[PDB]
RNA sequence: UAUGCAAAUAUAAAAUUAUAGUAAUUAUAAAUUAUAUUAUAUUAUAUUUAUUCAUAUAAUUAAUAGGAUAAUAUUUGUAGUUUUUGAUACCAUGAUAAGGAUUAUAAAUUGAAAGUGUUAAUAUCAUAAUCAAAAUUUAUUAUUUAUAUUAAAUAUGUAUGUGUAGAUAAAAUAAGAA
């Protein structure tokens, strides 16, 4: 009777280092030993939870735009994605790029240190956006 | 699976679990460094007696007062058991620590008729000399306790002096396993909720665990551990 | 996740700072959106510069832009909700469910005055309180006082 | 009460009961504090310093009138944090064509310290020549008495360390106290340099001459770049050297150790990419290190982990144990006994109860 | 509704019940507990105003990491998967509200402690949470009435019908009431 919300990890270091590290004892944290963050969780699951974590205009929001799935089933009622080929022919398409969504340094400071547009505050340290990379 | 040193609960077999995080004293989770290394009367062992230590004196320092000796500086060879010894340390009086502690309480003549030589005016620098340099630290700490103004001790003594293996008070740095109980002297009561809380000491300590530490060697650390992993009766996140 | 092992009482909590971040987004876009909006349909001329076709050119590629801009913080900070950030619960300012100055809910400002959690004085329930100018004109009076002391004051450059 | 903590600074409860000060009571200020002042720290900064030179510095200082007439041959040398990219071989020839034209010991010697500055910046392993046709048969040859310039010492220094020569020892034994003694003006990036080459070239008793020659002469170890000294202690196998290192690392300070820890398992893991070529495989050399560093570093507490197959005494657990041997005890209290010699010595002792398993 | 047929509490007694065998004593007392002002006397109560009352949506909560004018750390770019299990879609102890009937003029306030969704020990499939543009059936809510009527976030198309049944709401405090 075991559960789990994730049934597949991934190791930070790769087999270089931690087969000679295992032998140091490492002092876990004593009320939670196991810990099981995002930079370990593997491909798949760890896309599938970032989709998720926008409100919407995101992957994760079934009707954001970026969604993937044939159909979606609503209120016991299933509906059919219109593509976007057949959005194209009554909705203009508008569309500059990556370019757009990023700002100039001199208005960096005007827009209070950020230069992209995204909806995901990016921070230039090493330590916010911190995967294993 | 669930197991009985996975689980959380508080008793196991009868004692307090040492398991659970919210079973120790906030006390031992403090930050402390390995003494295992350091000097016999340096470690942790000896807290009552850490402020009794003695200053240090090299062996470049014990070279040059056996070139150019001084003549207020008493180079005592507190070595007991004569069988043992055999050289003679240069400048050096022999005043044993078994008796060091009634030699000490005498008057200058008392002391002098007894052991051929005056006392050291308890103003001038002594240097005691020792087998392992450790019947010298026990003087020293009786000549402290004197209230002699310079003690020194030679860490390593004749026995390094001279190259020799002598080992006065045979001392076993390991220690046998802690075949009884838990002691009640280290059971903790919470002074507001009165819950009986542990403390690293009796069968569990901090010397315990610097013994059980691995070694500095890799071939032979990996003597001990068994093939495939060092730890495996432990789950894969619990290591 | 999951609520297994969860640290916090409150499930809803999170949402604080979910406000919080959004609050940072409207920050980093409230210039941006602002200026598109205003040079988009501005009718009269720019200066002499830009005018006619190189001014109506200009508003359509900002236009464009500002609707390329993904993630930018279209809603106002009135239908954002406000969330107690000590219990989670849910109020609207401009109610009384609300209070501005400690940004709790009604329940939580009851609870921490009739405890001891917020240095607050006592006044009477039907009257103006002690501060002169709600007693001279209001609500509304003590608003423009604010806003007097802030811009008004100032004889600006 | 409740799971939400009450802050006491902002509670006035707390601030005004019995255990702090009340508002009626006079607001002035109780025991003044100093303590920037008792004891105060240095300065340790967690990021690097950005305005450093990061870099052997060659002390360039020749008469102003040498100077401007050697100034259109200079522009190709390497100036103060200006680096021309002209090519070695040209400045190699210049000097070979005008050196003995200039009639000065000194300008001559630090103009061959610039070129070897350059031509190591280059990384252009040729001239070595150069040092064997001017420098060899005076500077360093059968006992030879003269005193070469620091700078020009420095520059060949750095030169072979960026070539990986194999001639750098020949000049560093003159180097120490006994000969030039230019040990103590040897900058901590020259020794950094010094230890990730000999580290590369995989010297044995280079790295152990060069460490015990720095504790000497009193060498900021802090200072010194955990990389190179990563290097340097990789490359160590025989015994003899290996003691040494293990009784030398304790000279490092313990932010230091964890450094050096983190740089040598970066490096040999993800971090192999950094360095030009990659680091041979020590593992005996990598997990005294991570040894070393745990033991500096402070222990926690972790008590499932310490204690995970932790056992209570046979006496203790009887009640809670269905199946525990519970003659052992007597066995051992006869042989306790046998061996005060109460009990006749080594007596035939029977089984008093059955084996249960 | 006394004419006959009919000894009968005004007491010479031996713990209850029972045919003088059934069970194990049996009864009784006191204190307290919400029903009854009296007609000068610790207050004259008696007037004005009002009543078609409605809204909730698209799921992931369990780390610390410092930068210019500072005597030097690439710590530029800090890299050890996996043994736990509740405030969640029931339940998972406590805690604040509304509710005027007798301590009054006087140098004075006409709002109560008896408890109101969110808060601190019981567990054992629980991802129900706004960041806009959205779906009355639900006790607890003062709306503008007939000279001039839709311009800035998008903002109400419904019900003219003798001030009109039943039922019901509010006020004796800078107001005017005996
Ligand atoms: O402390 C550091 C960090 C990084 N690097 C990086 O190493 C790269 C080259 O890799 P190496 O550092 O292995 O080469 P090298 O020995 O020739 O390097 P130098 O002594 O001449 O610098 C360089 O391009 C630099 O960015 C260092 O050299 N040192």
């Amino acid at each position: 009777s075991v559960s789990g919300v994730f049934s597949k990890g991934r190791g930070i270091g790769h087999e270089a280092t931690t087969s000679i590290l295992r032998y140091i004892p490492r002092a876990r944290v004593p009320w939670q030993p196991s810990r099981f963050g995002r930079e370990n969780l593997t491909a798949a699951d760890m896309a599938r939870l970032w989709s998720r974590g926008r409100y919407r205009d995101g992957p994760g929001n079934y009707n954001s735009g970026y969604c993937t799935e044939r159909t979606h089933v609503l209120e016991e009622n299933t509906v059919s994605i219109i593509p976007r080929r057949e959005l194209e022919k009554y909705m203009p398409d508008i569309t500059i790029g990556p370019k757009a969504l990023v700002t100039p340094v001199s208005l960096m400071n005007a827009r209070n240190g950020h230069r992209v547009t995204h909806d995901l505050l990016h921070s230039y340290d090493p330590h916010i956006g911190r995967l294993g990379k | 699976q669930a197991d009985r040193r996975t689980r959380h609960h508080m008793m196991v077999d009868g004692q307090i679990n040492p398991r659970e995080w919210f079973n120790w004293h906030p006390k031992e989770y403090q930050p402390w460094y390995f003494d295992r290394h350091k000097f016999l009367y340096e470690q942790r062992q000896y807290a009552q007696f850490h402020h009794l230590l003695c200053h240090q004196v090299y062996l470049k320092d014990m070279l040059h007062l056996m070139r150019y000796p001084e003549p207020y500086t008493h180079i005592i060879d507190c070595r007991t058991s004569t069988q043992k010894m055999h050289r003679w340390v240069p400048h050096s009086l022999w005043l044993p620590r078994d008796e060091v502690e009634y030699a000490l309480q005498l008057s200058a003549d008392e002391f002098l008729d007894m052991y051929g030589f005056r006392k050291p005016d308890k103003s001038d620098d002594v240097i005691l000399l020792s087998h392992n340099g450790i019947y010298s630290e026990q003087a020293g700490w009786e000549w402290k306790k004197q209230f002699f103004q310079h003690v020194y001790n030679y860490r390593g003594g004749t026995n390094e002096l001279f190259g020799e293996s002598y080992s006065d008070m045979n001392v076993s740095d390991v220690l046998s396993p802690w075949k009884g109980p838990f002691p009640q002297s280290g059971v903790f009561v919470d002074k507001w909720s009165k819950r009986k809380v542990l403390t690293r000491t009796g069968p569990f300590d901090r010397q315990y665990e610097m013994q059980d530490f691995a070694l500095p060697d890799l071939e032979l650390e990996k003597a001990r551990h068994p093939e495939e992993g060092p730890r495996q009766n432990m789950p894969f996140g619990l290591q | 996740m999951r609520h297994i092992g969860q640290d916090v009482p409150k499930r809803h909590t999170h949402f604080v700072l979910e406000s919080r971040l959004m609050y940072e987004k409207s920050f980093r876009d409230c210039w941006l959106h602002s200026v598109c909006r205003a040079i988009s349909q501005l009718d009269e001329p720019l200066s002499k510069t830009v005018v006619g076709t190189h001014q109506k050119m200009l508003q359509r590629k900002v236009t464009c832009f500002q609707y390329n801009q993904y993630g930018l913080f279209k809603t106002p900070y009135y239908r954002l909700a406000n969330v107690d950030r000590y219990h989670a619960v849910q109020g609207v300012a401009g109610t009384r469910e609300w209070v501005p100055y400690v940004n709790v809910s009604y329940w939580t400002m009851n609870k921490m005055v009739r405890g001891g959690n917020l240095l607050v004085h006592r006044v009477h329930y039907t009257g103006w309180g002690t501060d002169s100018h709600l007693k001279k004109g209001g609500w509304e009076h003590r608003w423009n006082k604010v806003l007097q002391r802030n811009v008004l004051q100032y004889s600006r450059i | 009460v409740g799971y939400t903590p009450v802050n006491p600074d902002t509670s006035p409860m707390v601030a005004y009961s019995q255990y702090h000060w009340h508002y009626n009571l006079p607001q002035g200020m109780e025991r003044p504090h100093s303590v920037n002042r008792t004891f105060a720290a240095p300065f340790q900064s967690n990021h690097s310093l950005v305005n450093k030179y990061r870099g052997v510095w060659i002390e360039f200082d020749m008469h102003p009138a040498f100077s401007v007439a050697l100034e259109p041959q200079l522009r190709k040398l390497p100036r103060g944090r200006t680096l021309p990219k002209t090519p070695a071989e040209e400045v190699i020839a210049d000097y070979t064509a005008l050196a003995p034209l200039v009639d000065d010991e000194k300008t001559r010697d630090l103009w061959l310290a610039k070129v070897f500055q350059h031509c190591a910046f280059q990384r252009c392993g040729g001239a070595m020549e150069l040092w064997e046709r001017y420098c060899h048969q005076r500077f360093t040859a059968e006992g030879a008495t003269a005193k070469p310039p620091l700078s020009l010492v420095k520059s060949v220094l750095f030169y072979c360390n960026k070539t990986d020569n194999s001639g750098w020892r020949a000049l560093f034994d003159r180097c120490l106290k006994d000969g030039w003694n230019y040990t103590p003006l040897f900058d901590t990036a020259q020794w950094s340099f010094m230890l990730k080459s000999i580290g590369r070239m995989g010297d044995e008793d280079g790295v152990r001459a060069v460490l015990e020659e720095m504790l000497d002469v009193q060498a900021d170890l802090d200072r010194v770049e955990a990389r190179s000294v990563v290097i340097a202690l990789n490359a160590v196998t025989n015994a003899d050297v290996y003691e040494f290192v293990k009784k030398y690392l304790f000279n490092f300070g313990e932010r230091k150790v964890k450094f050096l820890r983190t740089t040598y398992s970066d490096l040999r893991g993800h971090g192999a990419g950094k360095l030009r070529i990659p680091l041979k495989e020590n593992d005996n050399m990598y997990y005294h290190v991570c040894w070393h560093s745990s033991i500096r570093s402070p222990r926690q507490f972790s008590p499932r982990q310490l204690y995970f197959d932790y056992t209570p005494s046979t006496l203790g657990s009887s009640s809670h144990n269905p199946n525990a041997k519970i003659d052992d005890i007597v066995k051992d209290k006869i042989e306790k006994w046998k061996a005060e010699g109460l009990l006749p010595e080594d007596y035939v002792h029977e089984d008093r109860v059955y084996d249960r398993s």
